[PDB]
RNA sequence: CCAACGGGGCCUUU
């Protein structure tokens, strides 16, 4: 079930059984690696890059066509972001809700939802400190978070 | 059920359900035994020659009896195309 | 030539097949380009039912992707020159032993060198033109195992007659029984 | 939040056996499950069984022959000394002369009678009768 | 009911199940070759595309996203790849 | 002699 609600949905992708490229596909690995780097210079995230290749080109899965996952390809070229993108999006959401509450102090519902978002930040940041992709003593706090994303 | 000298010491050995291997107790009054006549090559029933099945009260009460009997009869020669494994 | 197309030339059967490479490389201007860089390391003859034998050819794994461009034709040709043989190409792979609790430490064992992983790759190479679409393992009441491998019903005619030879080859390399099936 | 893959598997087998079915499917598999089933198979409580590959921990289909009364897991896996084995069999098994308690030992997974011949001990897994 | 073959389900009954509940998982989407009415340039499109895929030669649009499968534009021709 | 149960060594990429 969901982490913060009673929802029980099961929708997801279902990747194929076969672990090698489909017979109709015929670009080179080097060709698609060049595309990936091209979009990254343009500022897209790994999630967004994967979508474009899926439906504008033949690329079913980058890990099957090339040898590697998209996040590793970018890191091997010096394009890695300072913080992981999923943590980035959580902080971005929290900022916008906190802005809304500056005008609407009566909105009891928004106050409740803010506490849930911030709990997800702490649980995720604690993970990244353990595997040391964030430095130790990195800490989320309400005032400085605005500048961190902006 | 045998003593140390190798003598049998049971009162009796119970029947077992041909559908599910369960023991048929001495008071399962819902259980039944079916006899199917063997057929001569001229097409007439032979007296006193039977194919026999036994079914427990549990199976009959649950309504599985008819489907089970189709399966048993078809792996003997008694039926042709009534039951399907899929 | 021969000792320069073998990675070593210790024995005569490899010399026979090495010659066939040099011959075929001349018979077509196309093969003169494609075949030139290829080399193979060893050959083993495995006897199978019906009196036939399997020419198991062992290839350096970093070059294996090259042979896949020329493995058709080559099989056509070699099975003419060596009448009454089945030819199959296999990459040579290391396998490293599992560390014991007593052993002194060594660099961490890469997952591709595990015994389970290597045997899976062997099976993938045997049926090369076709893809494997599924597997099953049967545990018989007698206490022994059989694998079933399911093949894609595509271009199977290239291997359709060899299946019994594959069973014998795989058993020699591993001791394991397999059977092949082709879903409609 | 599956806390024990072994507990789920034996629960599925019990429920099928009670209703009289001849086959059952269990998901996921594991090395421990395979070892446990092989012991049950050796003594004749189940038929053959078959493993399906899917790149995702696989599945098993088991044939049932109607001989099984119960199987079950003991949780936690208590430590067992050789002098203690006699107490567990008194509590769990229905008679002195059939049924088995199953142990993990550094000599492998085995029933309690083989463990006496080899003179080893370890931790309890479950029981069959 | 009590006896049935779990290893060899019929093709018809398998086709109607949910994609995660078949004996082995797998997708049911696919890819298309698509041509605009003007250019010769073929392009490949995913049947559940989320982006509005343009042609390569020019900013004519081939499909638009929906809640499910993508809607191909009028005048396009396609072949299932 | 032969059957079961226990145990050691060597080969098979070790």
């Amino acid at each position: 079930g969901r982490m913060h609600s009673a929802g029980k949905g099961i929708s997801s992708s279902a990747i194929p059984y076969s672990r090698n490229a489909p017979a109709w596909f015929k670009l080179s690995s080097e060709s698609v690696i060049e595309q990936i780097v091209k979009y990254a210079r343009k500022g897209l995230t790994p999630s967004q890059i994967g979508v474009l290749l899926r439906d504008a080109h033949g690329v079913t899965q980058a890990r099957v066509i090339t040898g590697n996952k998209i996040m590793r390809i970018l890191k091997s070229n010096g394009l890695a972001p300072e913080i992981p993108e999923d943590l980035y999006y959580l902080i971005k959401k929290a900022v916008s809700v906190r802005k809304h509450l500056e005008r609407n102090r009566k909105d009891k519902d928004a106050k409740f939802r803010l506490i849930l978002i911030e709990s997800r930040i702490h649980r995720l940041a604690r993970y990244y400190r353990t595997v040391a992709v964030l430095p130790p003593n990195w800490k989320y706090e309400s005032a400085t978070a605005s500048a961190l994303v902006n | 059920m045998e003593n140390d000298k190798g003598q049998l010491v049971e009162l009796y050995v119970p029947r077992k359900c041909s559908a599910t291997n369960r023991i048929i107790k001495a008071d399962d009054h819902a259980s039944v035994q079916i006899n199917v006549a063997k057929v001569d090559e001229e097409g007439r029933a032979i007296p006193g020659e039977y194919v026999t099945y036994a079914l427990s009260g549990y199976v009959r009460s649950r309504g599985e009896s008819d489907d089970s009997l189709n399966r048993l009869a078809q792996n003997d020669g008694l039926l042709k195309n009534v039951w399907s494994y899929s | 030539p021969q000792a320069k197309i073998l990675s070593q030339a210790p024995t005569e059967l490899e010399l026979q097949v090495a010659q066939a490479f040099v011959e075929l490389e001349n018979s077509s201007p196309e093969l003169k380009a494609e075949l030139r860089p290829l080399q193979f390391k060893s050959i083993r003859e495995i006897d199978v039912a019906g009196g036939k034998k399997a020419l198991a050819i062992f290839v350096p794994v970093p070059s294996l992707a090259g042979f896949h461009k020329v493995q058709t034709k080559l099989t056509r040709e070699l099975e003419k020159k060596f009448q009454d043989r089945h030819v199959i190409f296999l990459a040579e792979r290391r396998i490293l032993p599992k560390p014991s609790r007593t052993s002194r430490q060594v660099q961490k064992r890469p997952r591709s060198r595990t015994l389970t992983a290597v045997h899976d790759k062997i099976l993938e190479d045997l049926v090369f033109p076709t893809e494997i679409v599924g597997k099953r393992v049967r545990y018989l009441v007698g206490g022994n195992k059989i694998q079933k491998v399911l093949l894609d019903s595509k271009d199977v005619q290239q291997i359709d007659y060899k299946l019994e030879s594959f069973q014998a080859v795989y058993n020699k390399l591993t001791g394991k029984q397999i059977v092949f099936e082709i879903p409609s | 939040t599956r806390s024990s893959v072994l507990a789920d598997a034996l629960n599925a087998i019990n429920n099928a056996e009670k209703t009289g079915k001849r086959q059952v499917l269990i998901r996921p598999s594991s090395k421990v499950i395979i070892k446990f089933l092989q012991v049950m198979q050796k003594h004749g409580y189940i038929g053959e069984f078959e493993y399906i590959d899917d790149h995702r921990s696989g599945k098993i289909v088991v044939q049932l022959n109607g001989r099984l009364n119960k199987c079950g897991v003991i949780s936690p896996r208590f430590n067992v000394k050789i002098g203690d084995i006699e107490k567990w069999t008194a509590n769990l098994l229905p008679a002195r002369q059939f049924g088995y308690v199953i142990l993990t030992t550094s000599a492998g997974i085995m029933d309690h009678e083989e463990a006496r011949r080899k003179h080893v001990s370890g931790k309890i897994l479950g029981f069959v009768y | 009911v009590l006896v049935q073959d779990l290893l060899h389900p019929t093709a018809a009954s398998e086709a109607r199940k949910h994609k995660l509940k078949t004996l082995v998982q797998g997708p049911r989407s696919y890819f298309l070759d698509v041509k605009c009415p003007g250019c010769l340039n073929i392009t490949t499109v995913f049947s559940h595309a989320q982006t509005a895929v343009t042609c390569e030669s020019c900013s004519t649009i081939l499909c638009t996203p929906t809640g499910g499968k993508a809607k191909l534009s009028e005048g396009t021709s396609f072949r299932r790849k």
